[PDB]
């Protein structure tokens, strides 16, 4: 049933050091709605979610996606990891619009870049030292 | 563009019709008969000539039913704005069993895609995107 | 402000279209059932979604790229009118050698808001052939 | 100026797509490598471009007339966005009963700007039935 | 080479629609004589004029043409005899193409859809004001069914 | 593509053929009579950004100047740039029957391609390009296409 939504819009919004009044210019929402919203005293759907992505400067089906992991876990690695998986998911977008090896083979973009992490994980390696080139070579190990 | 003229080039021809003012398409009508066998394809004669209006390209587009039920579809599908000639439906039989058009038969679309003519232009490399790169924000 | 790509859910099992991107030219569209495609077979595979999508424009139900070059899955029909409000299928075509699964929230194709014309139909006694068919060059 | 469809040479493999008219549909795309595609399957075909197609449209890689009445060729896929700056590939399907031989220079498929909108998406409860979708004649 | 019937085809709807020479002649931009003309017969009416008889009359221009060739291929339209009859029909049709995707997905013809349930309706002696949307959707998928 | 394009004969060889002078050429391209004089002697680079504009400044579409390259690339000289004016009436033919003709348009495979072909033919057969109905090409044309 529950979204987190709020949760997930407070953290996002921390994460990229906007002020309420900042969200606020951006979005058109006033900080009473912001912080109502990020408080759970107004419910969150598809329509605020589009806004807050647009002001946040994250694309919109990510945060369903992080909603998507406190439903599937009872709370969001992502969300927890946020910078690793902002770092990370730079590279997979850079790979998906400049590579043909992952444009004609991606499923999704999200997953991938979660497959990726979890495999610098395991394999002992920091997203913000692995090389692009590097990166590219483990996705299409992934994919294929 | 208004106007999608056209013209019979014989008495087979049914002019093409639309149900309602904003479907995608103009139903396309064969003029002749012909017997599909399974997983081979034929050219479908509809005997019009059209003049597609100005900014566009004529896409013959496949029906959703023949598609659905029949596994029936549509290759080729361009016709460029200049084309007078007879507009012909490249119908593709994926189905296990012979596909049967008759004269009159419903076997596609006609959808005016707006489309650009733009110049082309050689550069040594392109930039990768402020989109296709950077992270958040 | 409009105008925009407006939909409802048909069910709990529907999910909400997503791009990824705000240039993607098409919004995904997710399967809300179990299907399997064997060989050489077709499916209709339901959404669980209904749609209006905005005037000047059909909505175009396109293959996925990573889907045709690996598996060879096709989107067979995949045009959607203005006034169309029912349940948005996708009609998926196998042309592999394995058969092909779909899950529930499978990414199965992307949805185009394919910019058209609504003409008129006019019948005339011939057209003319164009002047750029033909005339010698210069 | 006029609308440009920008392209870079990502080999020496490459050919520079044309068009034989100003108000062709499509510009030519050419294989950059040979290819031998077998009764009922499929290639990812390479031209070695790269494009950055003009703003409001995406490039759809459409099938040539000719390859699909003659020879029972088929073009999957076909999407490319706004933002996809790697080598531009065609899937081509072979239908037919014989093998279908790409030579590197062969013309397999043209590209098309599509005009579409990039809509915003809005979730509502229900969608009302259209007027053109219901009553009688009047 | 056969005639088309489309002055007696206008005249009958026109009437139908509860609409006067001078209401018609309003919404078409043709000339109350033309009108009559049309109708009266010897003047001729294209499928160009039939577009503009459609909009004015508020009726899919297609169905003219259809009723026209049930003349032309049989001597009568059964549509054009129990118009009435034909718009509650189409009317539910029409409503279950757009809104229900097993028809979508399913129909062939939207008119010979509407001619082949009334004509398993009259085979039932059941009567088309006499039933409702939901019961034609019933029938409607069992007919497109395969 | 390693092999030179010998895109400066071609320009200067098709400027003359459509009786325009460097100074016409130029008030249509925007290029110079200095620039055009540069790219005709084989001075300047002339890369398809220069063709696209020399085509439109002859009223020939400007892929036809890339396949005339490609004929000194593959022959070491140009059948069609040593006989245009055949070449121009042929295409006329050829153009015409793509756009106007079921049969054509649901078969052919290159314009230019079949252009040659159908004036080898002609050669052949020895009927004069100038003389021949389109009626008559149109015959030639599916018959060449009938082979595939």
């Amino acid at each position: 049933l529950p979204t987190h939504y709020g949760t997930i819009i407070k953290t996002l919004r921390k994460y990229m050091k906007l002020t309420q009044s900042k969200l606020s210019e951006r979005t058109g929402f006033s900080q009473n709605t912001i912080s109502n919203h990020e408080n759970g005293n107004r419910n969150i759907g598809v329509n605020e979610i589009e806004i807050y992505g647009k002001g946040l400067g994250i694309p919109s089906y990510i945060l369903h996606r992080i909603s998507d992991e406190f439903k599937e876990k009872g709370y969001s690695p992502t969300l927890n990891d946020f910078g690793k998986f902002d770092k990370m998911y730079s590279y997979v977008n850079k790979a998906y619009y400049n590579d043909g090896d992952i444009y004609y083979s991606s499923y999704d973009l999200y997953d991938e870049t979660i497959k990726l992490l979890e495999l610098l994980k395991e394999s002992k390696i920091n997203v913000n030292d692995i090389d692009y080139d590097y990166v590219l070579k483990l996705y299409k190990q992934i994919l294929s | 563009g208004m106007q999608l003229r056209f013209a019979r080039l014989s008495e087979h021809a049914t002019a093409p019709t639309r149900g309602s003012a904003r479907a995608a398409g103009y139903d396309l009508y064969s003029a002749y008969d012909y017997t599909i066998p399974p997983m081979e394809k034929a050219v479908v004669k509809t005997d019009i000539q059209i003049a597609l209006p100005s900014g566009c390209y004529g896409r013959v587009a496949p029906r959703s039913g023949l598609a659905a039920k029949h596994f029936i579809d549509v290759g080729a599908g361009v016709i460029d704005e200049d084309y007078r000639g007879n507009v012909g439906v490249v119908l593709f039989n994926f189905g296990k069993e012979k596909f049967e058009v008759k004269k009159g038969d419903r076997i596609a679309q006609l959808i005016c895609e707006r489309i650009f003519y733009p110049e082309i232009e050689e550069v040594q490399a392109l930039d990768d995107t402020e989109r296709g790169s950077g992270g958040f924000g």
